[PDB]
């Protein structure tokens, strides 16, 4: 029952440079449960990342949220990197401030 | 509060 | 409205790497409130919601002891299922359980449930009558027979109608400021060009609670659920949720499409245009 994870990256509030916000990486619809999730700032791992909201859907696939507080800047780039058996190489999804 | 003392599978 | 208490339990074996990982996560409605993770040093049940500060030290000690006992029961189940399915001891397998109850606005039981899965597929589940079981295959039939002989459904029913309901009522009382609140969604529309003479219109709904919400796109008063693209409602890191829905429209005709947002915190649905 191998299901490839859907990876979504988004902020709590519309991005505004200089103002505190929260960055989220929601990884969903996957199985098996073993998985590696990392949030990155300018390509460097972010230290204090909280894991929360772990649950399963009706088809038993897993869901989990990674999030951290952050203050967006004009130059800073953010992304979420995920490693799971359903994929050969790790997948990196970038935060798109204009989505 | 969680359940407990369940019958094994 | 109705409220629920749900526990998501997972046990995952890892041959050659020690004992299985065991996790329990509890929710009252759409709010995570407690958690247990066997991989944390000094594993104990921990609060995940501010209002759980209202429980005394005895609560945490008792829940931790129960979690440790449950962890051991699932370690045994993982071995038992290898036998039922005639599988090797070198592969990783997963057991999942969803357990809980739902009550109405008056606090009376509406429904109870207990469903199990093995390696991501239905295994056994308690029927709505809270008296009989539904087994998905012959392995689960062995479990069904064991549970019928042991009176497991009666034991479980007592938990669902008693303990589960009583504690859910207490959690709703203690966390009323958080659980009975309504955060209204704030919406806006983004626009994106496409290769061919068309554009993508995306409607965003932010900062709302509870999670249930409806986002739709309309044209001439007709809903476009068929041509709509969206994401499942998702948590935003602070106890609120967000969602978006999009549609592709012809360039120059974006003014004919409207986004409609329906939610508990919107006395009158929102209507947006690009
Ligand atoms: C949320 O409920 C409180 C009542 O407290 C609850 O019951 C306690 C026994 C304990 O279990 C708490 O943790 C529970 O939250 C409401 O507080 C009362 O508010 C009224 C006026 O609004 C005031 O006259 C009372 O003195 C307050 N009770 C006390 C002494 O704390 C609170 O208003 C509720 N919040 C909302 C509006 O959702
Ligand atoms: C279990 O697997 C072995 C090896 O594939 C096979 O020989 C044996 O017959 C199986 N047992 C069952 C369920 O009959």
């Amino acid at each position: 029952i191998q299901k490839t994870p859907q990876i979504q990256v988004y902020s709590r509030h519309p991005p505004e440079n200089g103002k505190p916000n929260i960055l989220n990486c929601y990884v969903t619809q996957f199985h098996p449960p073993h998985i590696e999730i990392q949030m990155l700032k300018n390509g460097k791992k972010i230290p204090k990342v909280e894991m929360s909201d772990m649950s399963f859907s009706k088809d038993w696939s897993f869901y989990i949220l990674a999030h951290t507080e952050f203050t967006p800047t004009e130059t800073d780039t953010y992304a979420c990197r995920v490693k799971h058996d359903s994929m050969a190489e790790p997948k990196t999804v970038y935060w798109d401030r204009d989505m | 509060s969680r359940d407990h003392s369940r019958t094994p599978m | 409205g109705p409220h629920s208490l749900r526990y998501f339990v997972t046990a995952v074996s890892r041959p050659g790497l020690g004992e299985p990982r065991y996790m329990e996560v509890g929710y009252v409605d759409d709010t995570e409130f407690v958690r247990f993770d066997s991989d944390a040093e000094n594993p104990r049940y921990e609060p995940r919601a501010r209002w759980m500060e209202q429980e005394g030290p005895e609560y945490w000690e008792r829940e931790t002891q129960k979690a440790k006992g449950n962890e051991q029961s699932f370690r045994v189940d993982l071995r038992t299922l290898l036998g039922y399915y005639n599988q090797s001891k070198g592969g990783s397998h997963t057991i999942q359980v969803i357990s809980g109850c739902e009550v109405g606005s008056d606090g009376r039981l509406l429904r109870g449930y207990q469903q199990y899965a093995y390696d991501g597929c239905d295994y056994i589940a308690l029927n709505e009558d809270l008296k009989t079981w539904t087994a998905a295959d012959m392995a689960a039939l062995i479990t069904k027979h064991k549970w019928e002989q042991a009176g497991e459904a009666e034991r479980l029913r007592a938990y669902l109608e008693g303990t589960c309901v009583e504690w859910l009522r207490r959690y709703l009382k203690n966390g009323n400021a958080t659980l009975l609140r309504t955060d209204s969604p704030k919406a806006h529309v983004t626009h994106h060009s496409r290769p061919e003479d068309k554009v993508t219109l995306r409607c965003w709904a932010l900062g709302f609670y509870p999670a249930d919400i409806t986002l739709t796109w309309q044209l001439n008063g007709e809903e476009l659920i068929q041509d709509m693209e969206l994401v499942e409602t998702r948590p935003a890191g602070d106890g609120t949720f967000q969602k978006w829905a999009s549609v592709v429209v012809p360039l120059g005709k974006e003014q004919y499409y409207t986004c409609h947002v329906y939610h508990q915190g919107l006395p009158e649905p929102l209507t947006l245009r690009w």
